[PDB]
RNA sequence: AGGUAGAUUACCUGACGUUCCCAUCUGUGUGAACAUAAUGGUACUGAUCAGGCUCUAAGCAUCUUUACUUCCGUGUUCGGAUGGGAACGGGUGUAUCCUACUUGAUAUGAACCUACC
RNA sequence: GGCGGCACAUCUGUUACAAGAUAACGCAGGUGUCCAAAGAUGAACUCAAUGAGGACAGAAACCUCAUGUAGAAUAUAAGGG
RNA sequence: CAACAUCUUGUCAAACUAUGAAUAAACAAAGAAGAAUUCUCAGUGUUAAAUACACUUCAGGAAUUUAAAU
């Protein structure tokens, strides 16, 4: 007893009634894989700015 | 019915332009890529190692982070019925600098003429520029004279019907 | 003053090859004549394709050797003194170039022996003018222009006055 | 008759020309653009290169950096202005490229303005050891590439003479010391090459064989009254003259181009007397 | 025997030439394409009547050696050996395959052999053209009807303007011979050539 | 005007004859030394007696090629749409998109950095 | 259904409809391997073929010059390079 | 006779191709949050050294204009 092997009949219309769900803008900030030497002076700098914002705020 | 190689069906998707084989140029290797910039993928047959998948050939990516030998360029890939978000790293060989904002680059320089000069009239009291209008779609043309001086007519009917044989 | 200098046609070069067609044995010997001959130790040459109808594809068949200036100049005199100079119309291409082939090797017969054997060899003559080397030097190498270059006749006639050679139509 | 030409207009349309200093044979493509690519992590640094050329003259020295316009220049020391620091005859020896390699690294440093913190060597007796410059206080030195384009780097290469002078005047060029006149015998054997050695010892030889050649290949010599004693000293004051001030028409025309107007118009008479000739 | 006409009529499936992956084709019924007298001037034959097929279907390689044969026997006996030049303008370039099942066989689970060659025409695409005089004009319009009733579907007999194949009209034909635009080969014309070296 | 390094990679290529070289480049003499191979022919090195002979470069031609423009042609094909025609085969009409080969006219370069004249 | 075959894991070209996916026991074929070098790197050189020539040598042996956009070779099947 | 070159002629290719549509595919048309200008400005590196360049919430901070960009 054969069968239809395959047909994209109705395939296409299924996937537009939810539409093709995009991505968020926060998939599209990920940091991870960067440049080693670009990763290195961005957490340089982070830790630097919050040490001195840490400071200011323990001296008030 | 086909197969599952990586690179099936490129007889003639990886074939070279015509008169165009051999080595690449030289602005190829030393073009500048920054961060945010928006490059073509083209995949490359004649430089084998790394060649990007052959469904990324021809979109439209943004470089997202700069490596020593390689070019991160992440672009869009559709799915069932989901768009996912890719993240290749392809050599500069294997990519071509998209000029698709080369008309809105254009645009902003004319914006950014006019308002430095609205910060100079200003300063001096002169009534400052007004921006660049707007882009429309051909609008309806108006009504303008024609002049009967430098006119000529050329009458139109359907043509006698002449054998091609 | 005039720029004939440059046009001086030259021998440059002199190719004598014993083709012999087996592998070596023989062709060892096939060297030593070449050494005693032009002094320089000789090239082997193996075999392009095998073909059952010769019994030849990396087996050793032949022998040549160059020589060129002062040292293939006499040779080309004692190779022209057994043809006495009379060389057919036919022996020069249209490159330029002529050769003729011998069949015993007259060598020196003082010290000969029927163990070598007797060996054919083949004269070839290559002839050059100033100005040649643009196609042979690494850097910018180019075409020599079709004015520069030497013709048949052009041969013909550097054959006819430095030996004054009787050139044969027959 | 029988030609079978392979020249004929279904030739040319298939014809892929290549590139035009490759197709005058003057630049090496496949290894050049290896002296080029530089880590894209690196956004438009330069990547000065020194241009190394002999010609039947003057040797070439320049350090370049390469662009997308065209490759840029930034310094150059030809072995033509030698007669200014001393050295008179023979421009093109193994003396006189270390001499053009030594001018052009302090050419350089001088414009630059490191020519206080790196001296390098300035004594004779140094001239036969290899000399790699080092980190100054915190300053590293000028970085540079050779590119001997088409020359092959033969045991005693002069193309490695002009790479000799750079790191013995300060400038760090990457290399290692066994393409040298040198690597092997010792440093004398170097060191003699640079002043000279192997020309004084010819003159010197050729003399006492045949008093016409030596006429033959060196009259510019005698006439000019350099001898062989004294080219040890000449290239030693050379190198003396050349630290202490490093610091640096008319025209024929030939045939121009026939207009459209004359072109249309030669044909026409040449028609005329074909015409005619009938 | 041979399968019905009917039955390779209409024009399906991919052209399927004769090749290195098509082995084992049977050579076409036709070898001779041109008949008449072949080496005769251009401007010997002024007359030019075509075949002009109206129907999109396969004209076997039977239907062309079955007409050839049709059109010599009957231009002949009417004109003469000297007096016509027919060329045929259909070559059969094209496979047709058949699945011959002999019930003790298989069913249909394979492909089909090799069964011969036709030619895939079009609507106005000219099948046979001749040139003649005029004096034996009416005696070749009359033989080319004859070979029709050898072809299937609809056949047009058209009679062109033009000169013997050329593509010039019968007068444009004689401005251009008299300027001297027009050059012979035996058989055909040259143009007169206004490019490349002027000669001496 | 010339040499070195280039970018665009035939408007840059191929063939036929051409014109200067004053500087430059090339060709050019040679083999003691590093170095080189069967050959100082190549690469390597030392040099300056002559040379524009070939290079290179500037030009020529109803020059092959190639690069722009028109024509070819709204003809091929095609997106959309009948209870349109035909027994089929295939092919209209409507609102639309629109090639290619050929051929004809033109062109045979441009530019970036350092040096010398 | 059986017998036959593998369309059962897998590659190339085509059917395939100039993005991706894409069927038939559709077509033309291929794999269960081979390699201490046929991996890596540097240097030198240019291949198949044709024309002209050189004793035996000729349609095929070796040598020289000219032309030679790859018509050669790259372990294999095909397509790319 | 032929064979070899050369200039034309008639007809073809799913496993041929120089050129190459229509329909399409994936981008941009101002979201570290709606632009811009000026001043000031630090941490890590690249660099021969930077006052260049790269990343750091267009690091940060302060004023002026600003809702405009099919």
């Amino acid at each position: 007893s054969k069968d239809k092997n395959r047909s994209s009949h109705n395939q296409s219309h299924k996937a537009h009634r939810n539409g093709f769900y995009k991505p968020k803008k926060s998939a599209y900030m990920s940091t991870k894989g960067m440049n080693v030497q670009v990763l290195k002076n961005t957490k340089a700098q982070r830790k630097f700015a919050l040490a001195k914002k840490l400071e200011a705020k323990k001296a008030a | 019915p086909l197969s599952n190689g990586r690179n099936r069906r490129t007889r003639k998707l990886f074939k070279r332009p015509f008169r165009g084989h051999g080595l690449s140029n030289t602005s190829t290797i030393l073009h500048t890529y920054k961060v945010g910039d928006y490059v073509t993928i083209l995949c490359n047959s004649s430089i084998q190692h790394g060649l990007p998948y052959k469904a990324f050939h021809g979109k439209t990516g943004r470089v997202w982070n700069v490596n020593p030998h390689a070019i991160g360029v992440m672009v869009n890939k559709k799915v069932n019925n989901r768009i996912v978000v890719k993240r290749l790293h392809i050599s500069p060989e294997h990519i071509k600098p998209s000029g698709c904002q080369k008309d809105f680059l254009e645009r902003k320089a004319a914006v950014a003429a006019i308002r430095k000069q609205n910060i100079q009239l200003k300063k001096e009291g002169k009534p400052l520029l007004p921006l660049p209008a707007k882009r429309l779609p051909k609008q309806p043309r108006p009504a303008e004279l024609i002049k009967g001086a430098d006119i000529k007519f050329t009458t139109v009917a359907p043509l006698k019907f002449e054998e091609l044989y | 003053c005039k720029s004939d200098v440059m046009r001086k046609i030259k021998i440059d070069k002199l190719v004598l090859n014993i083709s012999v067609g087996e592998s070596g044995d023989r062709l060892t010997r096939a060297a030593k004549v070449l050494e005693t001959l032009t002094g320089q130790t000789p090239v082997l040459s193996e075999a392009r394709y095998t073909v059952r109808a010769f019994s030849i594809r990396n087996d050793q068949i032949a022998c040549h050797v160059t020589v060129r200036g002062a040292k293939a100049a006499e040779i080309l005199e004692k190779g022209l003194k057994v043809k006495e100079f009379e060389l057919k119309a036919n022996n020069f291409s249209a490159t330029g170039n002529f050769g003729f082939g011998i069949e015993e090797h007259i060598d020196l017969g003082l010290k000969y022996d029927p163990q070598v054997g007797i060996y054919g060899m083949d004269f070839f003559v290559v002839l050059a003018r100033p100005g040649f080397r643009v196609s042979r030097r690494k850097r910018m190498q180019d075409k020599i222009g079709r004015d520069h270059l030497l013709t048949k006749e052009d041969a013909i006639n550097w054959f006819k006055e430095t030996y004054e050679g009787i050139v044969l139509n027959k | 008759g029988f030609l079978k030409v392979i020249k004929n207009r279904a030739y040319f349309k298939k014809y892929q020309t290549q590139f035009r200093r490759r197709r005058e044979g003057k630049t090496d493509y496949y290894a050049r653009r290896k002296m080029i690519f530089q880590d894209k992590d690196k956004f438009k640094t330069p990547k000065y290169r020194v241009v190394v050329r002999i010609t039947n003259k003057t040797v070439i020295a320049q350090i370049a950096y390469s662009e997308i316009i065209g490759d840029k220049i930034l310094c150059a020391a030809y072995s033509h202005e030698l007669p200014r620091y001393g050295v008179k005859l023979g421009l093109t020896n193994y003396a006189a490229a270390y001499c053009t390699g030594l001018l052009l690294a302090r050419r350089l440093l001088q414009k630059l303005g490191m020519d206080k913190q790196f001296v390098g060597v300035s004594d004779a007796a140094k001239l036969g050891e290899d000399y790699t410059p080092e980190e100054v206080d915190e300053r590293r030195p000028f970085k540079c590439i050779l590119d001997v384009g088409l020359a092959r780097t033969t045991t005693g290469s002069k193309v490695f003479a002009v790479l000799k002078g750079m790191c013995d005047g300060g400038v760090y060029v990457p290399h290692s010391a066994t393409r040298f006149a040198g690597a092997g015998e010792n440093e004398e054997a170097l060191r003699s090459r640079i002043l000279g050695g192997h020309v004084a010892a010819y003159m010197k030889y050729l003399s006492g064989e045949d008093a016409d050649l030596y006429k033959k290949q060196f009259g510019r010599f005698i006439a000019a009254g350099i001898a062989p004693e004294a080219l040890e000293n000449i290239y030693i004051e050379a190198h003396k003259k050349i630290r202490e001030n490093p610091a640096a028409h008319k025209k024929y025309p030939t045939s121009k181009k026939l207009t459209l107007e004359q072109r249309k118009a030669a044909i026409q008479a040449k028609l005329a007397k074909l015409a005619q000739q009938a | 025997g041979r399968r019905p006409g009917r039955c390779y009529r209409l024009v399906r499936g991919h052209p399927y030439p004769k090749s290195k992956y098509c082995r084992g084709v049977p050579d076409p019924r036709i070898k001779l394409f041109d008949i008449g007298n072949r080496s005769a001037p251009c401007d010997d034959f002024p007359c030019c009547v075509h075949i002009v097929g109206l129907e999109r279907e396969n004209i076997s390689s039977e239907a062309m050696e079955a007409a050839r044969i049709s059109i010599n026997k009957n231009m002949l006996k009417y004109a003469g050996k000297d007096g016509f030049h027919v060329r045929i303008r259909i070559h059969p370039f094209h496979v047709l395959r058949i699945n011959k099942m002999l019930l003790q066989t298989g069913m249909r689970g394979a492909w089909g052999k090799s069964y011969g060659s036709c030619a895939r025409v079009k609507v106005g695409q000219v099948l046979i053209s001749g040139r003649c005089k005029e004096q034996h004009l009416p005696a070749m319009i009359k033989s080319f009807r004859l070979a029709c009733y050898k072809f299937a579907g609809r056949q047009k007999l058209v009679i062109s303007n033009k000169w013997g194949f050329t593509k010039y009209t019968k007068e444009e034909y004689q401005q251009l011979k008299k300027d001297g635009k027009i050059i012979a080969d035996g058989c055909y014309f040259k143009l007169a050539t206004t490019k490349g070296p002027l000669p001496k």
